[PDB]
């Protein structure tokens, strides 16, 4: 019925924007002060480890929680 | 010595009991399903109907 | 804490759909919908992504639902928004559950070890519903054959199990 | 043994039953919450799927809060808790008297069943103003 042409056209969505989702390695900030960020994507982060801002700023990613890192 | 054998007797019923079960259920399991079958459903609907 | 505050966007959904008059136009999109979002979980990912701006996920939105109803498409839409798209599904189910309350039929799910025939689950289907006080009630068998030769009947959150509870009330009342 | 057992198979009659059953969602430390059990009552006995028991304290919008009357280790996520139907009770009559038993009712020093014939709820309400009399002996 319809929902088999929803799920091509999602389908469709994902597979136009699958470029943008480079999220594996990289993060965006969501959150900043005080000495704390909160970033968006960095699947692949371990905990405790060594990062870099965009400034060279060195940051520690402490609490990896399910869809942000702090 | 008179409780524990009271209690040792009713452990035996129980380690007996928990036997005969396991059987009952294979005895059960082996019997017909093709006539039983449509027993238990005639029956089962039946049974709602008081119930 | 998330079933509560999807059965609230459920049930202002149905409260529009009940207003609106065009309840089975509603009824069968967002089960397309909930079939379509339940098929492909990368779509809530593409959503959450913060670098495409609301304006981006709007219009992805728009033209990826583009031939779904107007109160539905309205609602998705808010639910974009409020960073709720994360909660979509379950409002999805909880408005089918929701709806059914409406038409009258409940969804109940019966284990049998043998596949019982039509006839059988209409009158077993009549007979319940006329003990819950449905109109009508929908079967939905299993295969499962653990069963000792009988069905046992789920009527939402109320079982009748009648296939080896027989068994275990005698070894129950036994010892 | 085998005539009470014979005498018990005739006795007994076999028929089918509700159990008004809900599915756990969270198991911790002592205390599940779970779905379903749409006409649970505050501070009833609710059985779990292995046989251990506990009290239903908060009823919430959509899940009840029990707190397990028993080793929890047994009991995961989605579990069968069904519904006795009775609040909270002991056991009580003259055959508890020199005899050692948990806060369930249930004997614990190992000398057999207690034998009690009607039950009592464990909250009720206290005596009356008006009941009372002064203490004097």
């Amino acid at each position: 019925i319809r929902a088999e042409e929803i799920s091509a056209l999602i389908k469709q969505q994902i597979e136009n924007y699958e470029s943008q989702i480079q999220v594996s390695d990289v993060g965006t900030v969501i959150q900043v002060g005080d000495g704390i960020a909160r970033a968006h994507g960095l699947d692949n982060v371990m905990s405790g480890e060594l990062v870099e801002f965009a400034n060279g700023v060195m940051g520690m990613a402490l609490n990896l929680e399910e869809n942000n890192v702090g | 010595i008179e409780r524990e054998k009271e209690q040792a007797m009713a452990a035996l019923r129980e380690q007996v009991a928990s036997l005969s079960v396991l059987i009952a259920s294979k005895v059960i399991e082996k019997e017909l399903t093709e006539q039983d079958q449509r027993k238990l459903i005639e029956a089962y609907i039946k049974d709602v109907q008081e119930v | 804490n998330q079933e509560v505050i999807a059965k609230r966007y459920a049930s202002a959904l149905f409260q529009i759909a009940l207003e609106q008059g065009q309840l089975d136009r509603i009824e069968e999109d967002v089960r397309a919908v909930r079939q379509a979002l339940a098929e492909n979980g990368e779509f809530l990912s593409l959503l959450s992504y913060p670098k495409l701006s609301l304006d981006q996920k709007k219009a992805l939105i728009a033209e990826a639902f583009a031939g779904v109803s107007t109160p539905v498409q309205n609602t998705l839409l808010l639910l974009l928004e409020r960073h709720r798209f994360g909660l979509v599904p379950e409002l999805a189910e909880q408005f089918l559950a929701l709806v059914d309350d409406a038409r009258g039929i409940a969804k109940a799910v019966a284990y049998s070890a043998r596949p019982l025939t039509d006839e059988e689950l209409r009158a077993l289907s009549d007979v319940f519903a006329q003990k819950v006080g449905k109109q009508t009630l929908e079967i939905e068998n299993i295969i499962d054959p653990e069963l000792i030769g009988g069905v046992r009947l789920r009527i939402g959150n109320r079982i009748y199990d009648g296939s080896v509870s027989g068994q275990l009330e005698r070894i129950r009342r036994q010892l | 043994i085998s005539a009470l057992i014979k005498q018990q198979i005739e006795n007994y009659e076999s028929q089918i039953q509700v159990s008004d059953v809900g599915t756990v969602i969270q198991v911790g430390d002592g205390i599940a919450r779970a779905h379903g059990l749409d006409n649970v009552m505050s501070g009833e006995l609710v059985e779990f799927a292995n046989g251990v028991m506990g009290m239903a304290l908060n009823l919430e919008e959509n899940n009840v809060g029990i707190v397990i009357l028993g080793p929890y280790t047994g009991i995961k996520e989605g579990d069968e808790v069904r519904r006795t139907g009775r609040i909270m009770e002991v056991p009580v009559g003259e055959a508890l008297i020199g005899r050692v038993v948990n806060p369930l009712g249930q004997p614990v020093d190992g000398l057999g069943p207690v034998e009690t014939t009607e039950t009592r709820p464990i909250e009720s309400p206290a005596p009356g103003v008006m009941d009372r009399r002064s203490v004097h002996e």
